[PDB]
């Protein structure tokens, strides 16, 4: 007959009503059957957890220890392939635990022995199956029920009672196995032992049903309760209060309550599950009773709730008008009633949001919107097909009722209707053409009556939920439905977007600022959490609160009525309840009341519809109620759970303020007629719950156990079978590893629940083969095997990913340590090469091969539902859209786009992607694998798909055990795995692919440490510094460190990103005018537009990872195959697995190059599409068509640049400081490339940045804040400054800045850079010179298509050479010039003792250690002919500094790096220890005269090797150029410094003007410039100057002794004549400096 | 020349008349809004009515236009 | 020219349809004030429910 | 001048715009008598309650 | 006198306003239709009470 028992989970509500039909008067003749067949003691159907709980096997029955030894086996393999080997013990010694602990063992043998049964039951053509065994428990199967019977206790019970059973086994072995690697792999240690206390604590609970449940129901709100009683400290907490556990079942009170002792994360982890446990059975009439007199209760009157909603449509106005005028700079149009406000008309008139309407919102009563769009009654194909069975018409509600129950229950018979009268499914009423008139069907929505036949919505119970009463959904017609999709579109569309409190939970940036900003907020004591929880949501909306809104709606979009029909729609509407077995009754072929099972109008449309606009109303009443008490507030939304983020004010405590929040939010929730229960919300400042995540004082906890125990539907839209097992299984451990669970846990988890659901459906000559089941989990789907969490890069990367090459090292790995010779991979593998290249899964999957996939489970999916639907269509939109056949359109433009002369395959699918037909394709993969599309190709031959799972099953068993081999892979499992890949796209594929292949990043980088590293290991290197000594406590705190037609507008980016490029072909230019034909573009041209994984992103805030590769890959302009990203990952991640096998991180490592042929420099190259194109277009598949409306590139992109870096640095001046931190730009400058710029002319760029500086013109706090941010070492973009100008190359070729270095005198090279960029404010001197520059063309260029002018930037310029300075150089005996080396602020005298010494022994090579001071290791780099070896130990950070400081380019040329950061202790001459052989020491002397031709008085004698060698006797050499160590800015001549005289008194007396900047810092420069005139001056010099100074008259006078009384005394200490410069710079002609001198000048230059 | 001209000019009577046009305009909004008002209690009335009857879904909105 | 000019134009009835528009906005003031009352008799029917 | 005589031609629609202000005068004495049944039958709400 | 001829014509204005004084005229029609519709259901009230 037909199929029986034909689901394999649970997917079903449990029901009981069948069971008591069969046991009190059943004439059908299976139920005479199953009651015959019953005992005496009888069990209840409810109480089927009772019978399923004492069921037990005998020890030890199924032979898996190959199973554990393979296991064992492949985690060896895989942590070999990443070669991280030193976590290899601690992966299968956790898996060896798990699957020989007792309890753990007899859990997977109970889950074997119960989906054994359910294999050899399910999808059967036999009514009853015979007597089936399961320990104790002997189970007889008569149709859909189920006997259940140990010793002498039976329990009739359906077939969902017993998936419930086999679904919580399975849940349970889930949760012991990831419980063991979770404990394995993390800190705390093993809490095994409290899962085995808490299973049978609550397997001990000998309570009632519904106490049971309750119990179930409430175990994790009791443990938050508990959390949060414990560990809030602002507010409190009563949460825990309510629950009664502690009275019904102590003992699991106890565990809760221990648990909370030793680790409240471990707890809220642990209550977390709570499927694990069984599942109720929903106790019908009262429950159906309750839910309809919910739907039809009053507990406000409806002329409040009348009066309420007209308050909650001003506040949707305001909030409205205030959205449309941030975006569209205007008012909406708006009327004006009378007796509006004067500040509305005058803000209506300016085009303004006043910062006063948000208060006043009552003035919104007299502003009518008018209309702003129109309404969009033509869904597309996505929403349309899927999610959702319906009801074709009313006549059809007979069908949900059996007959037999209809004659027992009322004495008559049913009058079902042969016929089914229509379709059961969205696609069905698409077949059949029922949703051809969408306008047409919607029209009595329009009018108002809608018609009789449409108004029934049957209530169906939720599955696996832990409500004894149930929850019910809405099964609604077709109309309805339509209704829905049309409403839920156009407020989803054009309304929230303008609603700020939905937006910003809508946009993924603004959310995720939000929660960083909640989660540091939370520990300081600032932005408690309010948790609001409306548990009859659904139910409570009524009629008159939601219609004036609806108007409004109605209003706005010019249609009529439309939102208005769902509210007084339910008033209207027959509700029935989907009961088999208990049927409503019938009087002229229609429902009749009863209160039970029917209802003749309610007051509510039910659960999930007006889903949008509910949303918007609660939005509003909670902002009604925190705004009439003064409180910074943010919302986010979801649904019926509501979280509210509460600031703390100056005034009051947050106690205080929470009392008040709950109280205004329990009057305003009571106003709508939605009563909030004080047992049900709670405040908090520790916990607080978004997107199914839980944080705990900021930080998520982890979701192992909870994710990895759910038991998910699997074999979609097919048939049973093993690959959709294994594919569902992946995909779960893959959604894991993506939702913030460890890798390794997932990917041990995966392949244990790999090989036992193996060993459910494979013989034993397979299972007991080690090796044959270790290569079959090393196989994959990338060539041909089946799906496998082993063989995924995308557990440990977030990025797009390449799995040839990870996969082709895996079975490297497995032959060269496993003995498993490379003919068992040929045997598992069976390649097996097409005949012919199907371009199409090239296309579709750009990364695959050409290949058979033979254990693919076989529905025809291109051409056979493609002929059935073209065959079976009985009316339009399928006649359309397939009249012609889509997959020859598709091999035909496949087959164009193969034509490429370099095969691009990435570029490929990326052309295919701009098509109307793979949109078509895309409509039919969702005709075939969707939601309700498997009713369809499931019912079609609906018995035939249980002799193909046999037929499929016989087939998988032989291709296993088949002994033949396919085609030899010794080639390409030899040798560089990146070259291997690409061998064998070239042999199956035909043709050269570039473009696709990605190295596989272990083989490209091998990590090492530092202690035993070499010099040729730091050749091309990745070094990772510590701050401090790691271990697990830096794991989890962080560290220091910082962390439709839009096609056509892609058609466009693709085809700019195609041209600037330059890659030009005639042919492609005709294929991309061919896409914008067909989706109606017929215009001709249009020229218009760190941070890793999450895993470890805790742990890189506490290391340092630079880029020093760049001595074979990094000092050009050719771009090389490496993904960095993922190499950071990956050094990351050598760190995690150090710390969590037990070691700690005390020194730095590295990541090496291994493989020198995975660094290919890739091939920047035109591609040429050959052949013309034959697609032709289509113009059928886009039914809503567009309309129309709808000089050299260095100087466009240096103007652009510069004005997009000055408004980064005005955003940066306005920006707090929090958020100066955070690394945010104004237009993304982050990413982009450092060899672009040094490629970019910077002169350009810096009168584009000056003339924009000189063209904002701002304010003086502005200004004030300038001066500053770029004073001090702060914001993101001087950082970007600074990396941009790290070489001098740039430095020396500005044609402004040689002209300008002699004017400014700089401390620092940031101190340069600061005053390079705000110099024009402060110094309009060379501004007079350097204003012409100015060209208005290139300041037009727009900034939305710089990027582009950035793919252009790169190759056009060239990079400059560098050059290196000189320093005094001494040697022999010569002439005294002036010996100057570093006489501005240091020890000149430590510089020319060393350079004495260092000449005289004529050493080649000199080692300093990181003790000595920066600059005299600047001037022994500067020292010719000399090779300085710094001691690292593997640290960059002294070479770093070291290089800041230099301005030539010298300590770039004359330090070996990789000897220096290989070096570790004294191997030569050195200078830096105390004392030793080789060691260069300084002593003290007190007093020398220093009888030496050159130098005038020595401080420090210099010994050596415990002796004192003669340093007296040397003298100097010729000099030349100099670098900017002997500062030229100040140089001998004054001219240049009076000008600088001139200017820093210009500086300080118009920065006195600026408010909000008080000027003693840059008085302190003033003062430091006035120092190098105190040593010319020749008036006393005062070491403390009293220094008033002061505003008189709009004129700063400021000098020594007060002028004015108004003056301010500012105290400057410290001046003094240090430098020799004093006796240098004295010249002849004294009074040359009066001359041009300011009177203020004299009078700083003659002292009182 | 200049008198045809301006008996011919009526710049400040076409004002006059487009303005009292927008006036009648503002006040027909006016009207469509109370008789909005109107609507919402007659229609939450008859819908308050018709719970737990067969009564019929009268329109309340005439047709679509064209 | 000048016959044109008196063709092109009709100043009185201008005035005609201007005194016209003041008609029509007599008419709209008492249905306003009409509908006024209406509204008042429709609250006091919800008031009473 | 001709060309700006056919431009100046406003004789057609100053009479067609008298008859759309006629058709408005006539809409609005027919929605007047409405409203005043409206009133004729919402007065009876308190006759009957 | 070319200019001055220019102030004394607009079709185009004229025009605008015979449009805007026929869409007065369709609400109108609405108002009314939707009136009636409201006559109907408070007709069934009064057979109600
Ligand atoms: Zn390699
Ligand atoms: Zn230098």
């Amino acid at each position: 007959a037909g199929i029986n028992r034909t689901d394999q989970s649970l997917k079903n509500p449990l029901l009981g009503t069948e069971v008591s039909f069969c046991l009190k008067s059943s004439s059908l003749p299976h139920h005479v059957r199953a009651l015959g067949q019953i005992k005496a003691r009888n069990l209840a159907s409810c109480d089927y957890y009772l019978l399923f709980r004492q069921v037990v096997l005998p020890p030890e029955v199924y032979p898996i220890g190959v199973l554990i030894r393979a296991a064992e086996a492949i985690l060896t393999v895989i942590v070999s392939a990443w070669k991280l080997e030193h976590m290899t013990k601690t992966l299968y010694s956790s898996v060896r635990y798990a699957l020989t602990n007792p309890r753990v063992r007899a859990q997977l043998e109970l889950h074997i022995a119960y989906q054994r049964i359910v294999g050899q039951v399910s999808y059967s053509r036999e009514a009853d199956i015979g007597p089936k065994r399961l320990g104790n428990m002997s189970l007889q199967f008569v149709q859909s029920l189920v006997i259940a019977t140990i010793d002498t206790t039976s329990c009739l019970m359906t077939y969902n009672h017993f998936l419930a059973a086999a679904d919580t086994a399975k849940s349970r072995c889930h949760l012991l196995i990831a419980s063991v690697v979770q404990g394995a792999l993390w800190e705390q240690g093993s809490f095994l032992d409290h899962i085995i206390n808490l299973i049978d604590t609550i397997d001990s609970i000998n309570l009632p049903h519904d106490d049971y449940f309750t119990i179930i129901k409430s175990i994790s709100p009791y443990s938050q309760g508990l959390v949060m009683g414990r560990h809030n400290v602002s507010v409190s907490s009563d949460f825990a209060s309510v629950f009664t556990i502690p009275e019904s079942c102590p003992q699991l009170d106890s565990l809760l309550k221990k648990l909370l002792q030793l680790d409240p994360v471990l707890l809220l982890m642990v209550s977390s599950v709570q499927k694990s446990w069984y599942f109720p059975e929903i106790r019908m009439v009262d429950g159906s009773r309750e839910q309809l007199h919910k739907m039809r209760v009053e507990l406000e009157t409806p002329q409040a709730l009348l009066s309420y909603g007209h308050t909650l449509l001003s506040i949707f106005r305001a909030e409205f008008i205030k959205g449309y005028v941030s975006k569209n700079a205007k008012w909406p149009p708006v009327h004006l009633l009378p007796g509006c406000d004067k500040s509305i008309k005058n803000a209506r008139e300016l085009g303004r949001w006043s910062p006063a309407f948000d208060r006043r919102w009552q003035l919104f009563a007299k502003v009518v919107i008018l209309r702003i769009a129109d309404l969009d009654m033509d869904p597309d194909f996505n929403d349309i097909v899927s999610d959702k069975a319906i009801i074709s018409s009313r006549r059809d509600w007979v069908f949900e009722y059996n007959a037999a129950a209809f004659w027992k229950k009322y004495g008559e018979r049913l009058e079902r209707p042969p016929a089914r009268s229509g379709p059961s499914r969205l696609v069905n009423a698409l077949i059949d053409g029922r949703l051809d008139n969408i306008p047409a069907l919607l029209e009595p929505f329009y009018r108002g009556a809608v018609e009789f036949e449409d108004r029934l919505t049957v209530l169906v119970p939720k599955e696996k939920e832990l409500k004894v009463k149930g929850r019910f959904f809405s099964k609604q017609t077709l109309a309805i439905r339509i209704y829905q999709v049309v409403a839920e579109a156009a407020l989803k569309n054009e309304v929230m977007p303008y609603l700020k409190t939905h937006s910003m939970t809508m946009s993924s940036t603004a959310l995720t600022h939000l929660l960083n900003r909640l989660s540091h907020t939370i520990t300081k004591g600032d932005s408690f959490v309010i948790n609001l929880d409306y548990s009859s949501w659904c139910n409570g909306f009524r009629p008159e609160l939601q219609a004036p809104i609806c108007r409004q709606l109605d209003q706005m979009f010019n249609c009529g009525y439309f939102f208005r029909t769902g509210c007084t729609l339910p008033c209207f509407t027959t509700f029935i309840i989907q009961d088999r077995f208990n049927p409503p009754y019938s009087f002229r072929g229609e429902p009749v009341e009863d209160g039970v099972t029917c209802a003749v109008g309610t007051k509510t449309m039910g659960e999930g519809m007006r889903q949008k606009l509910w949303t918007i109303l609660t939005s509003c009443w909670e902002i009604i109620a925190l705004r009439e008490i003064n409180v910074t507030f943010n919302i986010l939304g979801q649904g019926d759970n509501q979280t509210i983020i509460i600031h703390k004010s100056a005034s009051q405590n947050n106690q205080l303020l929470a009392e008040r929040a709950l109280g205004a939010l329990y009057k305003h929730a009571r106003l709508a007629g939605h009563n909030l229960k004080v047992e049900e919300c709670w405040v908090s400042d520790c916990l607080y719950e978004y997107g199914k995540k839980l944080f705990f004082r900021g930080v998520p906890v982890p979701g192992c156990l909870k994710q990895l125990s759910r038991v998910t539907d699997s074999t979609g839209e097919l048939f049973p079978n093993l690959y959709s097992k294994l594919a569902c299984l992946t995909s779960s451990c893959l959604s894991a590893a993506m939702a913030d669970t460890s890798p390794w846990v997932a990917l041990a988890t995966g392949v244990c629940l790999y090989l036992i659901e193996l060993y459910v459906e494979l013989p034993p000559a397979i299972m007991q083969d080690e090796s044959l089941l270790t290569t079959l989990c090393l196989v994959g789907p990338s060539i041909g095997g089946l799906p496998t969490p082993a063989t995924l890069p995308s557990v440990f990367f977030r990025g797009m990913s390449d799995p040839l090459p990870f996969q082709l090292a895996l079975l490297q790995t497995l032959i060269k340590t496993t003995g498993v010779t490379c003919s068992l991979v040929n045997r598992v593998v069976k390649l097996r090469i097409a005949p012919y290249p199907d371009w199409l899964s090239l296309v579709t999957d750009p990364t695959s091969l050409n290949i058979a996939q033979v254990y693919r489970p076989e529905r025809q999916i291109r051409r056979w539902i493609e002929e059935a639907i073209a065959t079976s269509s009985h009316s339009s939109r399928i006649a359309t859209f397939f009249q012609q056949p889509l997959t020859e359109m598709a091999q035909l433009l496949a087959r164009d786009l193969s034509t490429m002369m370099p095969l691009r395959p990435r570029d490929m699918s990326a052309l295919f992607a701009l098509s109307n037909v793979a949109y078509g394709l895309s409509i039919i993969d969702l005709f075939q694998k969707s939601s309700t599309v498997v009713s369809a190709s499931q019912a079609v031959h609906i018995e035939d798909v249980a002799l193909e799972s046999v037929r499929y099953k016989e087939s998988i068993i032989q291709g296993l055990l088949d002994t033949t081999e396919g085609y030899n892979m010794q080639p390409y499992l030899e040798g560089c795995t990146y070259l291997a890949a690409k061998q064998l796209r070239r042999l199956t594929w035909g043709r050269d692919l570039v473009g696709v292949t990605m190295p596989f990043v272990a083989e490209q980088f091998h990590p090492h440490s530092s202690v035993g590293a070499k010099a040729e290991l730091y050749l091309d290197a990745i070094i990772y510094c510590p701050q401090e000594t790691l271990r697990s406590h830096h794991l989890t705190t962080r560290g220091d460190q910082p962390l439709a037609a839009n096609l056509v507008k892609d058609t466009l980016v693709l085809h700019q990103w195609y041209k600037v490029r330059k890659v030009t072909d005639p042919h492609l230019n005709t294929l991309m005018a061919r896409f914008l034909l067909e989706k109606g573009y017929t215009s001709d041209a249009r020229p218009s537009i760190q941070g890793l994984t999450g895993y470890v992103n805790i742990l890189s805030t506490w290391l340092r990872f630079s880029s020093d590769y760049l001595h074979s890959f990094s000092k050009s302009s050719d771009d090389y195959t490496i993904h960095f990203q993922h190499v950071f990952t990956y050094g990351c991640l050598y760190a995690d697995s150090v710390i969590r096998s037990g070691g700690v991180i005390s020194t730095p490592y590295l990541l090496s190059a291994s493989c020198k042929t995975c660094f290919e420099k890739i091939d920047s190259e035109e591609f040429v599409l050959a052949c013309e194109p034959q697609y032709r277009g289509a113009e059928w598949l886009i039914t809503k068509p567009v309309t129309v409306p709808e000089f050299d590139p260095c100087v466009s992109a240096s103007y652009c640049l510069g004005i997009l870096i000055g408004k980064s640095f005005l955003v940066d001046i306005r920006a707090s400081g929090q958020d100066i931190m955070e690394q945010r730009t104004w237009a993304n400058l982050e990413r982009f490339s450092i060899s672009d710029m040094q490629k970019l002319p910077w002169s350009i760029v810096i009168r584009s940045l000056w003339r924009f500086l000189i063209g904002a013109r701002l304010l003086q706090f502005e200004k004030a804040g300038l001066i500053r941010m770029l004073y001090a070492a702060t914001g993101p973009t001087f950082s970007f400054l600074m990396k941009v100008f790290q070489d001098s190359a740039l430095l020396m070729d500005c044609a402004p800045l040689d002209r300008l270095s002699p004017r400014i005198n700089f401390h620092s090279r940031g101190d340069l850079v600061a005053k390079l960029v705000l110099l024009p404010f402060i110094n309009p001197g060379i501004v007079e010179i350097e204003v012409s520059g100015i060209n208005s063309k290139y300041h037009a260029v727009s900034e939305a298509n710089m990027d582009l002018y950035i793919a252009a930037a790169k190759s056009v310029g060239v990079k400059p050479t560098q050059f290196v300075e000189e320093t005094n150089d001494f040697t022999a005996r010569g002439h005294h010039h002036g010996c100057y080396s570093l006489s501005w602020s240091k020890s000149r005298n430590q510089s020319q003792v060393l350079k004495m010494v260092v000449r005289k022994l004529k050493l080649c090579v000199l080692y300093i250690y990181p003790t000595v001071d920066p600059a005299v290791a600047l001037d022994l780099c500067h020292l010719p002919a000399l090779t300085i070896i710094l001691v690292l130990g593997g640290d960059p950070a002294y070479y770093e500094r070291l290089l800041e400081m230099d301005l030539c380019g010298a300590v770039s040329s004359r330090v070996d790096i990789p000897h220096s950061l290989a070096a570790r202790t004294h191997k030569g001459f050195t200078i830096g220890p105390d004392t030793g052989p080789g060691v260069i020491r300084l002593d003290k002397l007190e007093s020398v005269c220093y009888a030496h031709p050159c130098l005038e008085e020595l401080e420090f004698n210099a010994y050596l090797d415990s002796e004192l060698v003669d340093i007296s006797d040397m003298c100097c050499l010729p000099l030349a150029t100099p670098c900017k160590a002997l500062f030229r800015p100040i140089y001998r001549s004054l001219q240049s410094f009076r000008l600088a005289l001139m200017d820093n008194y210009s500086f300080v007396m118009d920065l006195i003007l600026i408010r909000g900047l008080d000027i003693r810092p840059h008085l302190e420069e003033f003062d430091e410039l006035l120092v190098v005139g105190q040593h010319i001056l020749g008036q006393p010099v005062l070491v403390e100057v009293v220094y008033y100074v002061g505003v008189v008259g709009k004129r700063p006078v400021l000098a020594r002794h007060p002028w004015s009384a108004d003056l301010k005394r500012i105290t400057v200490g410290g001046r003094a004549p240090c430098p020799s410069a004093a006796r240098l710079r004295d010249e002849d002609c004294q009074g040359s400096l009066l001359v041009g001198l300011p009177a203020g000048l004299t009078q700083l230059l003659i002292i009182d | 020349t200049i008198q045809t001209a301006q008996r011919c000019d009526h710049s400040d009577s076409i004002r006059i008349l487009g303005e009292n046009i927008k006036i009648l305009d503002r006040s027909m909004k006016t009207m469509m809004e109370t008789m909005k008002l109107m609507m919402e209690k007659v229609d939450l009335l008859y819908a308050s009515t018709a719970v737990g009857t067969s009564a019929p879904m009268l329109p309340s909105h005439p047709a679509p236009p064209r």
